[PDB]
């Protein structure tokens, strides 16, 4: 039957994920920058991490 | 000195009185130097959220100076400009000019050259209203004065300068200054009126040259 | 002069733009950014991304008066962008020539 | 999902306009994940009406046209999962 | 016993001309003929036309597709 | 999850459907889905222009309906 | 992967390069600004942003007599949630 | 890394140690312009980086070259103490302000470190006040727009 | 199917009336209330906008379109409390 | 955080502006309210008026709301003893 | 024949017009369409009522807000 064939039943996509590029999200974040301690330290001679 | 601000219409006009320079015994060497450091105290006067980051020079031989004079606010912008506006205008109106005039100190006057024009319409038109008014006014005195009283029955309050239009009127008499602007530029400019397209009329009204 | 047009984008682009507020290799465009930043998410300067990195380098940072000063000046500037005229029309209508 | 942005922000001062125009400026304290947003120490001014005093708000989550968030906010250490 | 998907479905076995009402936009109808639709009733249509009816205007639109939330009728 | 709406009562009645901006129809039920797109026979529109305007078999999207009344008696 | 072909490619080709984006919303406030982020929803987390709407001064005359000003304000860090937007456009 | 190894010029140590989460293939050492590139048929899982700075004269300001012999020398050299002798030495010209790395290169890190060197020259705060501490010694300023 | 769908579970067969989206109030005896609110009720008065009064004996009215349903004080007490 | 909320004389603000106060009994996860004791407003709501504070008012009762068409909730008083 | 994604599948790259349900219009070649029908748009030109109030590049659009497709 065509209904079949036409790949019937209305459909309804609520709380089912979508198919494709529907989901896209992208956050562009940029963190502030960890710089280690050179001077002043107390600490012994190679960094800490 | 015209210090006027496009957006909210504050004239800073300030008193330069006769006795600043009538024994000064200097040149230009104090003039630009002067001027410069009268704007820069106005700048220092105002608190820091009604300081300006952008300040147009009409006449060219004054950024030089206000780049000197402004290095205490290296956050502003000193730019010259290639459309100068007709703040002589101003000297001829005769509140601003007696004003001026009479005073006999040097002083830092206010006005509000767009008078209650905010409530109604744009910052950008009461712009192009006010510099329609200074340029017709420039190019002919009390032609455009009576031009500017449609009637003889309107008056401006004495807190005001411009006489109360609203829409109807003011339209009509800006259509009114302006071809008043444009019959005097194609009277001397050698050119007829109808060759000209809004852009070019927009940048007689506001001073460059085509 | 341009309006804001209802059922309109369009004259708030043209309105903007008059304001001027405008081996087998992978095989890839690796877009690097390079951005400094503080804890605000501010984008910093070079010369105080300098001198944040060298305040962590020399592990001693700013005084109290002069954190006092630049905390103060970011506010200042917090202040003015958020944003006298109302105020001159009403004490002009008081009485027009406001000599300071 | 930018929801899950919205509760980490618990304890904030922000203003929401809804889209009935009404501006709710308060501390927020809960969210959902359809963003239902629970408010306290609410200021709210329904649009052409005085501003009203209000110790509680909870504004369903479809009805929120946009937030307003202060300015001191750290959002590149918020929006990271 | 059948179903709306049942009439669209003989209906482009039929090819014949339908006109789409919109969600409460009463004066704004569409003509058309269904090509092709699936199941979230978005609607490919024939050389569709809108007409207006207040003013009585056909503004000839083509090669249309109509999205499914939109509609509130399909009258033959 | 979608049990349909519960229209066996209604089939093949003669039912004056309300719909979104204001509108109004009358016609035969003949069947629905889950979602209550209904489908009529004997369409005859009733607009509030006043003359009433038959078409026949149409189908109306369930969003759009308010409600059913069954003119016939169920 | 589809993340960056799909029709969202308008917000996340504009999220990568911080370019400002015009928004027109549903209640025709015109929103100018940079995204910080989006999602499925276009629940737009902007910074700096120019609400840019119109008004009238409704019939201050009383005989219903002025012409529409533009108006705006300015907004820091917004959260626009992404049901009211309607048009998302990079800039030329 | 040590407090004086910004200036350690005799010898080296690493600066940046990547970890695969797998094996890469690597590539024999290349300049960071040599856009032909021979894979090198041995498997690394760490990837060390080093930074080395230089104030070139005239003689001897070729970046490349400075890189080339600078890799060849701390790579197989017993006083400079490196992860894996799998990596990359990137030599940067402070007084030309120069760049050029010299060492081997995993998939997409060849057009990563030419990209962020690119960036890096342009944008870097600590190069920027060094280049307006230079500019401020010179006297030598250009005109503003 | 939270609590309030179980208390217009629980006011079937009941004196209701809902408010609609258009504005009309329906007034009248419940036969069906679903799931998704849908209403089949009897005995029923319908006042428009117009404030007008009309009345038939059935009508079924679709659930998103509910503004809201006035319920009896019947179901007040019983059975919500521990909620 | 509305099970911090239950009981309470709350008033509910409809996307119409037709404003309830009433019984927050029950909720849902579409916020479908049950209120008793809920009466409606639309005009003037009372912060001590010059003339009366309430009028514009309807007697309901016991309503469920529709979520759909809720926008906002307040206390306005403590739960009464019944 | 032609069911609806196969048909914006016919069309992506050519020039269309697709209308919104708040009665604005759009001009230009589109450039994709996910599962739910948000259009990318690039070289529009915004057709306000049948005339158009500026041409304005790349724009999105979101799928509750679209009414029509047209193809010109």
């Amino acid at each position: 039957i065509e209904m079949m064939k036409l790949m019937a039943s209305f459909d309804s996509t609520k709380g089912k994920k979508v198919d494709g590029s529907v989901n896209a999200y992208a956050i562009n974040v940029s963190q502030k920058r960890k710089y280690r301690q050179y001077m002043n330290r107390k600490g012994g001679f190679n960094r800490p991490l | 000195i015209f210090i006027f601000n496009p957006r909210t219409g504050q004239l800073f006009l300030k008193i330069i009185h006769t006795s600043v320079w009538a024994g000064q015994k200097r040149l230009g060497q104090l003039a630009k130097w002067k001027t410069a450091e009268e704007v820069a105290a106005l700048i220092r006067s105002l608190p820091v959220e009604e300081q300006p980051k952008q300040i147009i020079v009409t006449r060219k031989g004054m950024l030089d100076p206000l780049e000197v004079h402004l290095l205490d606010f290296p956050n502003i912008v000193i730019k010259g400009s290639e459309l100068q506006l007709p703040f002589q205008a101003c000297l001829k109106v005769e509140k601003f000019g007696d004003l001026i005039l009479k005073a006999t100190e040097p002083q830092m006057v206010l006005f509000n050259l767009y008078d209650d024009w905010l409530k109604t319409i744009s910052s950008y038109t009461a712009f192009s209203r006010l510099i329609l008014i200074l340029r017709a006014l420039h190019v002919n005195n009390d032609r455009a004065k009576v031009i500017l009283k449609p009637d003889k029955t309107t008056i401006t309050e004495p807190h005001h300068i411009w006489p109360t239009l609203t829409d109807e009127e003011w339209i009509k008499v800006e259509v009114q200054l302006k071809d008043l602007i444009l019959a005097d530029y194609g009277k001397k400019n050698n050119v007829n009126v109808a060759s000209l397209t809004q852009s070019e009329i927009r940048d007689i009204i506001l001073g460059m040259e085509i | 002069e341009e309006p804001i047009v209802n059922r309109g984008l369009a004259a708030a682009l043209l309105l903007c733009q008059n304001k001027g507020l405008l081996k087998e290799k992978d095989g890839y465009k690796p877009d690097v950014k390079i951005e400094y930043v503080d804890e605000t998410g501010r984008k910093l300067t070079p010369k105080e991304a300098f001198r944040q990195l060298s305040h962590r380098f020399h592990g001693k940072g700013s005084g109290k008066m002069k954190t006092e000063r630049r905390m103060k000046k970011l506010d200042e500037e917090a202040l003015l962008k958020k944003m006298l005229g109302t105020v001159a029309l009403l004490q002009e209508k008081q009485k027009p020539y406001i000599v300071l | 999902k930018l929801v899950r942005f919205l509760m980490k922000l618990s304890h904030e001062t922000v203003t929401i306009e809804l889209k009935n125009g009404t501006q709710v400026h308060g501390t927020i304290t809960g969210v959902d994940v359809s963003m239902n947003t629970h408010l306290k120490a609410v200021k709210m001014t329904l649009k052409n009406r005085e501003p009203v005093q209000l110790e509680t708000l909870s504004i369903r989550g479809n009805n929120i046209r946009y937030f307003i968030l202060p300015d001191s906010l750290p959002l590149d250490t918020l929006l990271v999962d | 016993m059948v179903q709306p998907i049942n009439l669209i479905f003989r209906y482009l076995q039929n090819r014949s001309r339908i006109q789409v009402w919109l969600y409460e936009q009463v004066n704004m109808r569409i003509e058309g003929c269904i090509i092709g639709f699936d199941e979230y009733m978005n609607l490919v249509l024939d050389d569709a036309e809108e007409i207006h009816s207040k003013t009585k205007s056909r503004k000839q639109l083509g090669r249309i597709m109509l999205k499914g939330d939109n509609i509130t009728l399909l009258q033959s | 999850k979608a049990h349909p709406p519960e229209l066996k009562k209604f089939m093949d009645k003669k039912l004056s459907l309300k719909l979104n901006g204001g509108r109004h129809v009358q016609g035969i039920l003949r069947g629905f889905d889950p979602f209550m797109n209904l489908v009529i026979d004997e369409c005859v529109e009733m607009a509030t222009s006043g003359q009433q305007n038959n078409i026949g078999m149409v189908v109306i999207r369930g969003n759009s309906i308010i409600m059913l009344e069954a003119l016939e008696r169920v | 992967e589809e993340f960056n072909t799909g029709p969202l490619s308008v917000l996340t080709q504009s999220v990568k390069n911080n370019t400002q984006v015009l928004i027109n919303c549903r209640n025709n406030k015109k929103l100018l600004g940079r995204v910080k982020a989006f999602d499925r929803h276009c629940n737009m987390v902007l910074e700096n942003v120019k609400e840019m709407w119109t008004e009238v001064p409704k019939s201050g005359k009383g005989k219903k007599k002025s012409k529409p000003v533009n108006k705006d304000r300015y907004i820091s860090k917004m959260f626009l949630r992404g049901d009211s937007v309607i048009v998302v456009l990079r800039n030329p | 890394i040590h407090p004086r190894k910004s200036y350690k010029m005799n010898s080296s140590c690493a600066d940046i140690l990547l970890f695969a989460s797998y094996k890469w293939n690597v590539s024999r050492p290349s300049l960071l312009a040599d856009s032909k590139d021979v894979m090198d048929s041995t498997t690394t899982q760490k990837y060390w980086i080093d930074i080395q700075l230089r104030w070139g004269d005239y003689d001897s300001h070729d970046i490349e070259r400075y890189a080339r012999a600078k890799f060849l020398d701390y790579t197989t050299d017993n006083m400079s103490i490196y992860p894996s002798p799998t990596g990359v030495l990137i030599a940067i010209d402070l007084a030309y302000n120069l760049h050029s790395a010299y060492g081997n290169w995993f998939p997409g890190s060849k057009p990563l470190i030419q990209q962020a060197m690119a960036k890096i020259m342009k944008a870097n705060p600590a190069l920027y006040v060094l280049r307006e501490r230079i500019r401020k010694g010179l006297q030598l300023y250009s005109s503003e727009p | 199917i939270g609590v309030p769908i179980k208390v217009l579970h629980e006011a079937e067969g009941h004196i209701v009336t809902c408010e609609t989206n258009t504005g009309e109030v329906y007034r009248g005896k419940l036969i069906e209330a679903e799931d998704n609110m849908n209403c089949q009720m009897s005995n029923i008065t319908v006042t428009y906008r117009d404030g007008r009064v009309a009345q038939l004996e059935q009508v079924y009215i679709r659930g998103s379109k509910i503004r809201f349903l006035i319920l009896p004080d019947m179901l007040k007490n019983a059975p919500m409390l521990k909620s | 955080k509305m099970l911090q909320h239950i009981d309470y004389r709350m008033r509910c603000i409809l996307q119409d502006g037709r404003i309830f106060i009433g019984t927050f009994k029950a909720f849902d996860k579409h916020m479908n309210l049950i209120l008793c004791d809920c009466d409606e407003f639309r005009k003037i709501k009372p912060k001590n008026s010059k003339q009366a504070e309430r009028e514009e008012k309807r007697v309901l009762g016991l309503v469920l709301l529709r979520g759909e068409n809720l926008v906002s909730m307040t206390v306005e008083g403590p739960p009464p003893k019944d | 024949p032609l069911n609806p994604k196969p048909f914006l599948n016919g069309l992506t790259g050519k020039p269309v017009m697709v209308k919104l349900k708040w009665g604005m219009e759009y001009k230009g070649y589109l450039v994709s369409v996910d599962g739910y029908m948000n259009m990318q748009l690039a070289n529009t030109e915004e057709y306000i009522d049948g005339a158009l109030s500026g041409h304005l590049g790349e724009v999105l659009i979101r799928c509750n807000n679209v009414l029509y497709i047209r193809g010109v």
